[PDB]
């Protein structure tokens, strides 16, 4: 029991380090839409009344 | 003494926010004048023809149209940029006889959503204008009251 | 003092005015450096205030400079020979020569 | 200590500051010696700097490079001569220095009036050519403005900040660089704008509206081809193209509200009818 | 970006002049280096890209013809969400630096500076930009000087630092638009790279076409320090971790000082990449990882040593949290004194 | 000796627990964060009956000859992570956060302190 602990952890301690460099499931600015947009200001007739 | 307009004022309204300041459409230029000074407050450019009639939005006291006779409505929107027209659209070749905004609202339509423009040919064509100009801008009734309270100051 | 009291008005507001109230308040900072007024008492005899004069200069001439930038920025801004000449007369009597 | 403070030195003018010190007390031929020795070794770094540099110079960023390339030439003169000036064996360094300059200023004054010849002649030809022109596989208004023109706008102006006398006839041209921008940038505008107006427009209308549109390039077209670039009243002729774009804004935004808004309601409204 | 430490982005741009091609602008993310985490076209080679401090998602770019454009993250459509034009009264030539101001009072600043040479401030507004000169770079010479970068300090917002083509660095204020505070002509070339030093107010480095890498003191009116190299310098960049230590890449050579180190000799150098001359250098805040950019627009990361760190002669000792953001401070005046003695 | 692993499994940076599983199915040694013997025998059950099936569908269900799985990871919502690897008869689960779910917990850490710290000022304060 005593040889395998040591050596189990160790491996578990190696699967640690290489998971903790980089998040790699991170989405870059997720969730946050495009917030301020430029709206052209626009008019639309509806109907036109003539004699 | 110093408000004269050179042509007959056509006409006069007051914004719905705001009772206290009233704008008057007179000749090539409309002014607004705070209710205790003789002078007006803020006299805007100058523009084609002459105005026939110009209306404050009812929904946002910033913002008021004002249609020429030239058959070109231009939009002034004081919330953004005092010193040009937010947006020049022509209504049609005839002249302008006159404007009138909706108010309140039922069903679909909101306040200051339809306006209705009478032309000198005797067409009335109604314009739905955009849903960011109708709807009221984040502080738009702090940011108008402040300017304008500055500009009664300053004159 | 004159300064203090415009309130123009006109096009963009607020921020304007706010740079025109820190212009007041550098002048005020200067009367109390020249203010305090420690010993000179304008001697004819006593220099230390004339040294106090040109640092006194060089803040007055700093206060026109901006002066100069924020009064060229509204002229720009009203965009009408109408709203530019309303400008000129209340900063009338605040010409710095 | 003394020699530490040598080797420290070997930076110029770091070292005058020490000597200062050292006033007051062969050491001063040994200063002199290592001053004399060290602008000889500048001089000689910078001289294969020269010969390296001659081909391809690092030009100034955003700089012409006829004008780039000798405004670095005679950066690197101005250097060797500061050296040489400071240096004041001493005599033989002073004589390879004043040689490399010799070649630096006769060189280049033959480079500079070379330059000068073949763009001034070339910048004419450009700056007078009608307005503006559309390419016929593109079949669009383009600002018809040309890049030598800019190019040695540029390298004219950069002659004036270091000092270089400019010939008269190119001076003329700086003289009135500032309107020429002005011009530029307002057509350049005017045709973005254009594009925007002409995508406003929707595909049914395009049709209809095709002899409006025709009359943009119908009041365009004489200033286009006759205004020959320097007009009495180019901005005069800008105004009226602005004036003609407002006037089919105005018709083409009350023609899309009146169709994407009471027209499009109805259709939809009848469509979401149901009736049952 | 500042909110991520991880995505860097390089906007791709055309030197030499003669040629010019359409520059592709890539955001490349360290989770996937294969290809780029987002692809922009842009008519013209993209001369400065930059990103606002307060948001990650709004980027400001500079192209060739002086178009000045803005673009966010966010919008999968991945258009310009600004642009510049003759009637915004975008500037002429080729804005060769553009900044984002950190103040978000006045809405959104973006500062840009043009080949032409007239610093510009542009505010965000809603489907319009506004343009404001801040100065003009304006002798017995034809035309404004030419200025091939610009810098603002951080301590003191008003004092800018503009480069110019003609070789003489100008120390600038946002009050005054029409006067220079201050002027230094130690430099013979054009400065491609004026920067502050981090820690510390009134001093910067500038990088210039001759090849010589200046360090200079604002109250005075010459270079503290002038480091000779034979290759021609590219660009100059002040480590954000620690006070005086910078990186100077010149014709496949990148070289890093530190004063404390050595007094003139560089601490390293390196060639990432032996086939292609080096464009520029950036630096990283959060970790000691440095960017070369090559001629071919490869972008290579180089990691820095732990051999070179701050509050080096002791490790751990009088245990002062000020020190991290004032010792730095007080250790570059020290070095600066000694300078003084020298000279 | 066997117990300095237990204390530097902890040590290692995004390390919640590590628990680990005889070939019977009893848990030899877990964590003191993590709930210990009702956790371990539920966790150790779910690991065999997870580990046998993949150990089992590797030889048969791909038709790979001589292939035998060495280290199985699975991340889940949050921060979680259990990677798992068998050695000899013995093979163990280790539970690992991100860097933002490290931060978290460090947060969580200084506001328990904070309110004790809180706790014990009232306490003075009721003596006093």
């Amino acid at each position: 029991f005593p040889q395998a602990v040591k050596d189990l952890k160790e491996g578990v301690e190696k699967c640690i380090y290489q998971n903790n460099q980089i998040d790699l499931l991170e989405e870059y600015f997720e969730g946050e839409t495009s917030e301020h947009v430029v709206e052209n200001l626009s008019s639309k007739t509806l109907m036109l009344f003539k004699d | 003494d110093q408000g004269r307009h050179l042509g007959p004022v056509y006409s006069i309204n007051r914004s719905n926010q705001n009772p206290k300041y009233f704008l008057s459409v007179g000749d090539w230029s409309c002014k607004i004048w705070v209710e205790d000074l003789k002078t007006p407050i803020i006299r805007t450019k100058y523009h084609g023809s002459y105005l026939s009639d110009g209306c404050w939005s009812p929904t946002r006291s910033g913002a008021f149209f004002l249609v020429r006779r030239d058959g070109w409505m231009d939009v002034w929107d004081y919330y953004y940029r005092q010193n040009e027209i937010a947006f020049s659209h022509k209504v049609s070749d005839s002249p302008l006889t006159c404007i009138k905004i909706n108010q309140t609202g039922g069903a679909y339509h909101n306040s200051g959503k339809l306006c209705a423009i009478g032309d000198q040919d005797g067409t009335v064509t109604i314009l739905e204008l955009c849903d960011s100009l109708y709807t009221m801008q984040p502080k738009e009734k702090d940011i108008i009251n402040e300017m304008f309270e500055r500009e009664y100051r300053k004159e | 003092n004159k300064l203090e009291k415009i309130e123009l008005g006109g096009t963009k507001g607020k921020t304007l005015t706010e740079s025109i109230a820190q212009i007041f308040k550098e002048f005020e900072e200067a009367v109390q450096a020249f203010t305090s007024v420690s010993y000179d008492i304008m001697n004819i005899a006593e220099k230390k205030f004339d040294d106090d004069f040109y640092e006194f200069r060089s803040k007055i001439k700093e206060l026109e400079r901006r002066l100069a930038s924020v009064i060229t920025q509204g002229f720009d801004d009203y965009d009408t020979i109408y709203g530019r000449f309303k400008l000129l007369d209340n900063f009338e009597g605040l010409l710095t020569r | 200590f003394i020699d530490n403070n040598f080797n420290r030195f070997r930076y110029s003018l770091k070292l005058l500051h020490k000597f200062q010190s050292t006033i007051k007390r062969h050491n001063l031929t040994s200063r002199y010696n290592a001053i004399l020795h060290n602008y000889a070794t500048e001089l000689d770094t910078i001289q294969r700097v020269f010969q390296d540099q001659k081909s391809n110079p690092p030009l100034v960023r955003n700089m012409p490079p006829e004008a780039g390339k000798i405004i670095w030439a005679r950066h690197l003169f101005q250097k060797i001569t500061g050296p040489i000036n400071i240096f004041p064996t001493e005599i033989r360094r002073y004589y390879g220095s004043y040689n490399t300059l010799g070649k630096q200023l006769t060189i280049y004054e033959m480079w500079f009036y070379q330059d000068w010849v073949n763009k001034i002649e070339q910048s004419k030809a450009a700056l007078q050519a009608t307005l503006i022109v559309r390419h016929d596989e593109n079949k669009k208004l383009y600002v018809n403005f040309d890049l030598e023109i800019m190019q040695l706008i540029r390298e004219a102006k950069c002659l004036d900040r270091q000092g270089i006398e400019i010939p008269e006839s190119a001076r003329i041209i700086l003289l009135q660089e500032d309107k020429f921008k002005t011009y530029y940038n307002e057509l350049l505008y005017a045709l973005k704008e254009y594009e925007r107006i002409n995508s406003k427009i929707k595909p049914i209308c395009k049709n209809l509206l095709l002899p409006h549109i025709e009359d943009l390039d119908l009041k365009l077209r004489p200033g286009m081809v006759t205004l020959t670039w320097t007009s009495m009243n180019i901005e005069s002729y800008l105004y009226y193209v602005h004036q003609g774009l407002k006037k089919l804004e105005q018709l083409i935004i009350n023609v899309n509200d009146i169709i994407e808004n009471r027209i499009e309601n109805n259709l939809k409204t009848v469509s979401k009818v149901v009736l049952v | 970006n500042p909110l991520y430490p991880d995505l860097f982005a390089v906007s791709l741009g055309s030197y030499d002049f003669t040629k010019q091609r359409m520059g592709l602008i890539c955001l490349y993310s360290l989770k996937n280096t294969t290809h780029p985490e987002y692809a922009f076209n842009c008519e013209a080679g993209v001369m400065c890209l930059d990103f606002h401090p307060k948001s990650a998602a709004l980027l400001a770019v500079g192209l060739y013809d002086g178009t000045v454009l803005v673009y966010d993250i966010r919008n999968k459509h991945k258009k310009p969400i600004y642009q510049s034009t003759v009637r915004n009264q975008k500037h002429t030539d080729p804005v060769w630096q553009v900044k984002w101001n950190p103040d978000t009072s006045k809405n959104y600043n973006f500062y840009s500076i043009s080949s032409d040479g007239r610093v510009m401030n542009w505010i965000l507004m809603k489907n319009k930009l506004e343009p404001e000169e801040v100065i003009l770079l304006r002798s017995t010479l034809i035309g404004l000087a030419c200025g091939l970068c610009f810098d603002f300090n951080k301590f003191e917002p008003h004092i800018f630092l503009v480069g110019t083509e003609e070789g003489k660095i100008h120390k600038c204020s946002r009050a005054y638009s029409g006067q220079y505070q201050e002027t230094y002509n130690g430099h013979l070339l054009a400065v491609y790279k004026v920067k502050w030093n981090n820690f510390h107010p009134r001093t910067f480095i500038s990088a210039s076409a001759d090849w010589t890498v200046r360090i200079w003191d604002s109250k005075y009116t010459s270079q503290i320090i002038c480091f000779d190299l034979s290759m021609m310098v590219v660009d100059a960049v002040w480590a954000p971790y620690s006070s005086t230590v910078f990186a100077c890449a010149t014709m496949d050579k990148v070289q890093v000082y530190d004063l404390n180190v050595d007094k003139l000799n560089k601490l390293a150098e390196q060639k990432i990449v032996k086939q292609p001359k080096l464009t520029n250098l950036s630096f990283n805040y959060k970790d000691p990882i440095l960017l070369v950019g090559d001629s071919h627009g490869g972008v290579t990361l180089v990691k820095l040593s732990p051999n070179l760190c701050k509050s080096g002669p002791e490790i751990k000792q009088t245990e002062d949290k000020k020190a991290m953001e004032e010792f730095k401070n007080v250790k570059i005046e020290d070095y600066e004194r000694e300078k003084m003695e020298n000279l | 000796n066997a117990d300095d692993q237990l204390k530097q499994l902890s040590a290692l940076e995004g390390a919640n627990g590590y628990v680990i599983f005889n070939e019977s199915g009893i848990p030899l040694k877990r964590h003191e964060k993590s709930i210990s013997h009702e956790k371990a025998v539920h966790i150790a059950a779910l690991v065999s009956d997870l580990w046998n099936v993949s150990k089992k569908v590797i030889q048969r269900d791909l038709k790979t000859p001589e292939n035998d799985i060495e280290v199985i990871r699975l991340r889940t919502k949050h921060s979680y992570e259990y990677i798992i690897t068998q050695s000899g008869d013995f093979t163990m689960l280790a539970i690992q956060l991100c860097g933002k779910a490290i931060e978290e917990a460090k947060k969580a850490a200084a506001a328990a302190a904070a309110a004790a710290v809180v706790q014990e000022e009232n306490k003075e304060k009721e003596k006093k």
